[PDB]
DNA sequence: ATGAACTTCAAAA
DNA sequence: GCAAGCTGACCCTGAAGTTCATCTG
């Protein structure tokens, strides 16, 4: 069990519902979570996947709105102007938030021949204590940091004791299988979780 | 909230005004206004062209009052009030502007009490 | 649920002076409204109104945006009145409540005469020097309030400096010494807990500046209150 | 939980009978009626106005989803029997001709098919027949307070049949089926799961409903545009796998959330609370009775459920406000 | 193409201005609701990163792209191509629709809400002018002036953390040059950025660790607990920089790691 | 156009009267309330330089807009009214329209406003832009009221023969003010910034407190003008370094301030010899 | 009009009075309170300049409005009612009316008042403005109060006839403020400001305090006046300097004042000769 | 063939 | 003698259908 602890001071989990409206999730996503664990470390070798998580910190929303576009990016116009494209986005950021994720690992369909699991294992536990990541992870959004630091057990307090509030259906992770390498297209099947104790048990598929 | 031991120039100045205007308030009854109705507008800038007018009358206040004993407790009280302005200052900070009027209405608030003045100069 | 409506609306509840036309709960939306410029079309719906009614029904910390806004509305209307004064403390007595402001403690809806925090004591000196000058002179044009409210709430030394010279004056030109001696007396036993003039307020303390003013204010127009204080000398 | 919560309260209100939406539906407020008989014949231009101190768009009545118009061509949409005053008379005070002449021609299309898709009844007919008479029309404008609905704009129009003066001609119990299986068998032929809301199958819900009250215009909730709002290339609407039979849901209680006693704006943002009713909260929304009077107390039944305190801005709608407690 | 980790933490101070507004409460700055410490956007700095970049180049290979009306008016290979041409893309970033990860040019470049250390004080200056605008009902036959609103911070200290990383400057291009005047940019880009509503604003610190591996060989958490920037002893409230007191900890990285003061 | 970077420091006192007065508070000075420092924001010198302008040129080219007898709508259509009409493409139209009025007008170059009415024609955002000014010793307010013998409107206040109003007019003791204002390359550029423009634009800065006056402003005037000139649009250092050399301390034993002998004022120029040059104006 | 630029620092003593009243400190003499320094508001001249206007002219074009029996709203009226009655477009007809009261009315000319009653007619900004007056030597406060043996209403008085209400009339020992007055050129054309009008104001200014004089403001004169010429709309040199040349500072040994051969007074009249000229008037 | 500009939808408290 | 007139703000930036013009196809 590989056990992480992902911080930082917002958050911003845009839901798939409100888009042009982003709102955070009250807890980490999932597939945010996998996605911070890619951005670590990753390989065609090695599938990510959460197996628990536990909240830390509490909810502390803050409005924040942003100028933001709607307009994609090609190769056609050779520029952009945001005047004609201007759109006020909000963003209810998660001020002080900090959550402790329990992940492993399997082993996917084109493993080759160095897919061994104590290797990767070993490589993911110094990259957690040396600090060494592929890609900055993300909390939400890569406009916030995420200074992650490893951990054994339990090094920082939870105020999410009882039995606090629902979610409902969250996003897990896209379907990634009806898809050739470099995803394109694919959908999001969003999941439960499991009640309101600690924190959200992530179910696989 | 009084502090006799401020330590600051300000403060003891305006509770030896403070002493002064119990002075003038306790000299007569019937009165329209006291000295502290004319002379503060310039004591918390110029003391100078206030103060030692007011020293200069206090004789005749304490001539025209009404007990020696009051007078005596609050000479006593402007004595040690006062003894510690080093230098009478060409200008008043504004800090120190405002630091006057606190130990002013500090002293007038100690004074117009019921025995507090004579149990102080108790232990003396 | 309801237990977050009934600990914002128990401190909801201030002194409000006699005759005064605004009721005893204000109406939230007039509450919120005395945060705006004039009319409630452009206001700031983000970290004010979108959030103080938020912190407001969930006995949360109220925002600090809502102390800014404030502070701005009394630098304005150079007045606070029945709108501002009972939505000040709700960002102090919730930052007590639950512990993470500095050492100050918790408001009550009355005058407190104590407390002895150097911004509270500013407030009710600076709301009696008013009443001073609103009894002295029954009509004028602006209110010493209406001329000193844009930085009296926040710099001590740099406006009372050169307002402390005044009441005595006004003092001087009211028609009744007895309600003169009484005005001294409640300004001294106030004063009394001022332990001296800083060089400015903290955004923790305008509130209670604010606060304060309207505390002595409103108890300052009861039919009967002063001299009664005053017959305890 | 945006929309779960919101899809779990609208199956609470919904079936507890108290004026709500249903299957394809929305309380849409009419301004003025118009009233005929069996066979066309305009005999009626009734007005139900006169509420606050604003002349209203007249009542509430349980009229067909609107389909969602705003476009250039917007005349290929065609609503049923409610839509604008350009699609029964053919008037247009500032919308000019040729635009507004198209919109009747879509409109009376439409209710010739509806007519052709569902005879026998005694209502559709009078409305397809109205449309086609082309001496009747020209009467409407010529009433007796048609002076009034021209200065107004955004003005609805319905039709109401004879021997009934209760219910409209979208209200008998015949059209209804059709408009349930509207939305149950036609509008259920799309993209696959899995829902956003329900976990379950439901149509990938193309192009939101509009939500009325929030704005000045029907302002969309959510709604995905332009370009740059896709996720993995979805393409306007599928960036969001939302049901129908949950997107329609949401909109409807919406609707009725902004146009019922719970619908009050603090300042710039319309802060509408409910309940769970297992509604009787009696603490938010009762904050514009008469006096303000004092209904703070503590029975030991305060109620759940958190509430939606969102703001409009140009046609879109921003959330503010998320907490349970 | 660079081979190393980089993380900069980049202090800079707004002194008479706006440093970054809320367009949904008017325009006053962001600020915390609960703590009450100033926010502002990291894409702020990106704009302004931008605007220095095409103030400085005008050139081919170090475009921006993401530009606007008012100041400046077979699949991977075309991206390659798109990466190429512009800077912002090898910098930032680009979403290109023709791409193969749903279309997404992550890049190394990633910064940081820059959030205040001390909660400052929104002044709301409610100016005027002497002049109306359209035919409104505030512009009467006598005097057409209207009443105003702007807003300023006495001082506002923000502190954002960038990361800058090698995989992806190797598939954009985000070479040494385009470091050096991304460095450049950072410690002198709120200069030729600045207006009347953002008034004074500038940079008063960049301190970059530089990493020997390509993947680093320290946690960012204390590389930013390292950098203690917090208020000196007998300053209640800021006035300027010669208030704080910046600390560095270089008694720890002197392993593995090199670092570099652009800034201070 | 202009190809070098400016950056100037103005140091600007006034002996008695409010510089930038708050309408929020009736009158009072705008003065920081947390650290008691006067602050006047760019509007009031940018308004002074559009009348120094104004009063000076009174010619083509020269533009500044009339006071409160101008309308934005009627300027936007006269300028909507040469070659530009209808044929040139609303997307096209808008960026005619902005060079042209950045052309023809010196204020739009100088101090840019709004194009944003009944008809858009872009947006200028102009090279010039000046930032709020700030004390360095904080000022004390005076509160100084006056009256008046007559009445205006016909209130409640027309006694059978006192007619008095009051009023409030407040005052500076005195007050040494920094501002900063800054010009780029590109702008100037786009807009038309040229030399000239630059030399009158100077000029009006080291004339603008000696012709506009008034009785609420009082005495006002300036004390120097520090320019920092960079040779090319590249910065090689930053703008702190130069706003911290112009060092303006308070007098070693005198507390408050006065005059120019208060306000001890050091340069320190020894580093500023690579590729910038230094200027001074206002002394 | 006139088609030059003047800025005039007046120095005017005191010898016993109160110059200026404070309103919120019943007749206390309006002084600075942190470094003791007198300050005389500009108001107070206007009017005595209004009051010795009033009582030499008493002719048309060169109105003053009376005192206490004189109504804003009246005198507005009464102006409304020539050629621009109501045919001339409101939006015009302000500016009309404007015009006519700035040509018929000389006051408005001098210092202008307020045109928005009950029926708006502009505004007039005036380029005759005057500043607050200073003294340099931190003048003292005497606070010297008199009684009044006769009672004002039956309610103050005592039980008896000893009918006394007391009274304060403050003084100062000895007072040299020194003012200071700019005149443009642009609003006088706009006004009609002439170089009889000049020359009036001069003369007005000469003579304010020779005949104006009452009880409580005591015995009043003038001492100086330096006025500097600029030939042109544009301003060659700082008013800083010039206001710096008359340097009045007090004795070498006395540390008061009480005469003029206390205040020593140089004029440094070297660089300032290009393109103005200086004139004395008061001495 | 699909990214950016054009045109219609209600007439805010 | 509780003020006079003077505002307390510009303009957009939306959803979706219909046109404008330069990318590999």
């Amino acid at each position: 069990r590989f056990i992480l602890e992902i911080s930082g001071d917002l958050a911003c989990f845009t839901r798939s519902e409100l888009k042009v409206e982003r709102v955070s999730y009250p807890v980490i996503t999932p597939s945010a979570a996998r996605n911070i664990l890619m951005a670590i470390l990753w390989k065609p070798a090695i599938r990510w996947k959460v197996l628990k998580i536990e909240i830390l910190k509490p909810i502390q929303w803050t409005n924040i709105r942003r100028n933001e576009v709607g307009t994609k990016m090609s190769e056609r116009s050779g520029s952009l102007y945001i005047e004609d494209n201007r759109q006020q986005r909000a963003s209810m950021l998660l001020k002080d938030v900090a959550y402790r994720i329990h992940a492993d690992f399997d082993m996917t369909s084109e493993a080759g021949e160095s897919d061994n699991y104590v290797k990767f294992a070993e490589m993911f536990k110094r990259r957690a204590k040396k600090g060494q990541y592929f890609h900055q992870p993300y909390l939400g959004c890569r406009e916030f940091p995420c200074d992650f630091r490893l951990l054994e057990k339990a090094e920082d307090g939870l105020p999410l004791e009882d039995i606090t509030q629902d979610f409902g259906f969250m996003l897990y992770d896209m379907d990634f299988s009806k898809s050739d390498p470099r995803d394109s297209n694919n959908a999001e099947p969003m999941f439960y979780q499991c009640k309101a104790v600690n924190g959200v048990i992530t179910v696989p598929p | 909230g009084l502090d006799r031991n401020r330590q600051d120039i300000g403060y003891v100045l305006g509770r030896l005004f403070a002493v002064l205007e119990k002075i003038q308030a306790e000299a007569n009854p019937g009165l329209n206004a006291t000295i502290a109705d004319r002379y503060f507008g310039s004591a918390s800038s110029t003391p100078i062209a206030v103060f030692g007018t007011l020293m200069r009358l206090l004789p005749h206040h304490l001539n025209k009052l009404e007990f020696e004993g009051r007078a005596v407790q609050l000479q006593w009280e402007i004595r040690q009030i006062l003894e510690h302005c080093q230098r009478f200052p060409n200008h008043l900070n504004l800090e120190q502007q405002g630091l006057f009027a606190i130990g002013y209405y500090h002293e007038t608030q100690f004074l117009f009490t019921k025995d507090a003045l004579k149990n102080l100069f108790n232990e003396a | 649920l309801s237990e977050s409506i009934a600990a914002w609306y128990d401190d909801l509840q201030m002194v409000r002076g006699e005759n005064s036309p605004y009721p005893e709960y204000m109406p939230l939306p007039r509450l919120l409204g005395n945060l705006v410029l004039d009319g409630k079309m452009e206001n700031l719906p983000s970290d004010l109104i979108a959030q103080i009614t938020d912190a407001a029904l969930n006995n949360r910390v109220l925002p600090v945006s809502l102390l800014q806004a404030a502070l701005r509305r009394n630098k304005a209307e150079q007045k606070i009145t029945y709108g501002r004064a009972s939505l000040l403390k709700a960002y102090i007595n919730r930052a007590i409540r639950a512990g993470r402001l500095k050492n100050m403690k918790e408001l009550t809806m009355g005058l407190d005469r104590n407390r002895q925090d150097i911004g509270y004591v500013l407030g009710r000196l600076f709301a009696v020097l008013e009443k001073i000058q609103a009894e002295a002179n029954p009509g004028l044009n602006a209110t010493i309030a209406d001329r000193y409210f844009g930085s009296a709430s926040s710099t001590p030394i740099a406006v009372f400096g050169t307002l402390m010279r005044l009441l005595p004056h006004h003092l001087n030109k009211l028609e009744f010494e007895g309600r003169a001696v009484q005005l001294q007396w409640e300004i001294r036993q106030i004063l009394e807990h001022c332990q001296r003039f800083p060089n400015h307020l903290n955004l923790e303390q305008q509130g209670l500046f604010a606060i304060g003013y309207y505390h002595e204010t409103q108890f300052l127009f009861t039919k009967d209150a002063l001299k009664n204080l005053f017959n305890e000398a | 939980m945006i929309l779960h919560a919101l899809t779990q309260y609208y199956q609470r209100k919904a079936e507890s009978d108290g004026g709500i939406a249903q299957e394809g539906f929305e309380n849409k407020e009419i301004p003025f009626i118009i009233v005929i008989d069996k066979q066309g014949n305009f005999i009626q231009l009734e007005d139900t106005r006169e509420l606050k101190v604003k002349k209203k768009v007249g009542r509430t009545f349980l009229v067909p989803k609107g389909l969602g118009r705003s476009g250039s061509k917007s005349y290929e949409v065609s609503n049923l029997l409610w839509d604008h005053y350009g699609y029964v008379l053919a008037y247009a005070g500032e919308k000019g001709q040729e635009q507004a002449d198209k919109q009747h021609a879509s409109f009376t299309a439409k209710v010739n098919e509806l007519k052709q898709a569902l005879p026998d009844d005694a209502g559709v007919t009078a409305v397809a027949a109205f449309l086609s008479s082309a001496e009747e029309k020209s009467k409407v404008m010529q009433a007796a307070n048609w002076a009034e609905c021209a200065k107004v704009k955004g003005c609805n129009l319905s039709f109401r049949l004879v021997d009934e003066a209760v219910d409209l001609v979208c209200q008998s119990k015949a059209v209804r089926e059709y408009v349930s299986q509207a939305n149950q068998t036609q509008s259920d032929n799309a993209q696959k799961g899995i829902c956003l809301v329900t976990g379950k199958a439901a149509p990938i819900a193309r192009l939101h409903n509009a939500v009325k009250g929030v704005n000045a215009k029907p302002a969309p909730f959510a709604s995905v545009n332009l370009s740059a709002f896709e996720s993995y290339g979805k393409e306007q609407g599928f960036a969001f796998p939302i049901g129908e039979q949950a997107m329609f849901e949401y909109t409807t209680a919406l609707n009725t959330l902004l146009a019922g006693e719970n619908r009050f704006r603090i300042g710039d943002v319309t802060t509408v609370c409910w309940g769970a009713k297992r509604a009787h909260i009696d603490a938010v929304k009762a904050l514009y009775k008469s006096l303000y009077n004092g209904q703070y107390c503590k029975p030991d039944g305060e109620d759940k459920f958190y509430l939606l305190g969102l703001s409009p801005n140009s046609a879109r709608i921003v959330v503010r406000f998320w907490h349970e407690t | 193409t660079i081979e190393k980790r980089y993380d900069f933490v980049f202090l800079f101070d707004v002194q008479d201005g706006n440093p970054n507004g809320d367009p949904d409460a008017g325009n006053l700055p962001r600020i915390d609701p609960q703590t009450g410490e100033g926010l502002v956007t990291d894409v702020c700095l990106k704009r302004k990163v931008r605007n220095f970049i095409q103030m400085t180049q005008n050139d081919e290979h170090h475009d921006i792209f993401i530009r606007e009306k008012g100041i400046l008016n077979k699949t991977e290979a075309a991206r390659q191509y798109m990466c190429s041409r512009y800077y912002d893309i090898r910098t930032f970033g680009a979403v290109m629709t023709t791409g193969k990860n749903a279309g997404q040019v992550r890049g190394p470049v990633q910064l940081t809400f820059s959030r205040s250390i001390d909660p400052i004080m929104t002044l709301e200056h409610s100016i005027t002018r002497m002049a109306v605008t359209n035919e409104k009902d505030a512009s009467e036959t006598g005097d057409n002036r209207t009443m105003g609103r702007k807003f300023t911070v006495p001082y506002g200290l923000y502190r954002c953390h960038g990361f800058i990383s090698t995989h992806f400057a190797k598939q954009t291009g985000f070479s040494e040059n385009d470091l050096e005047l991304f460095w450049q940019a950072l410690v002198n880009m709120f200069d030729h950025d600045h207006s009347a509503a953002r008034g004074q604003m500038n940079a008063r610190g960049l301190y970059v660790f530089e990493h020997s591996n390509n993947l680093g060989d320290a946690p960012a958490d204390s590389l930013f607990k390292r950098i203690q920037v917090v208020k000196k002893d007998g300053v209640e409230v800021v006035r300027s920089f010669d208030d704080y007191l910046v600390s560095v900890d270089d008694k720890n990285l002197e392993e593995t790691k090199l670092l570099r003061k652009l800034g201070g």
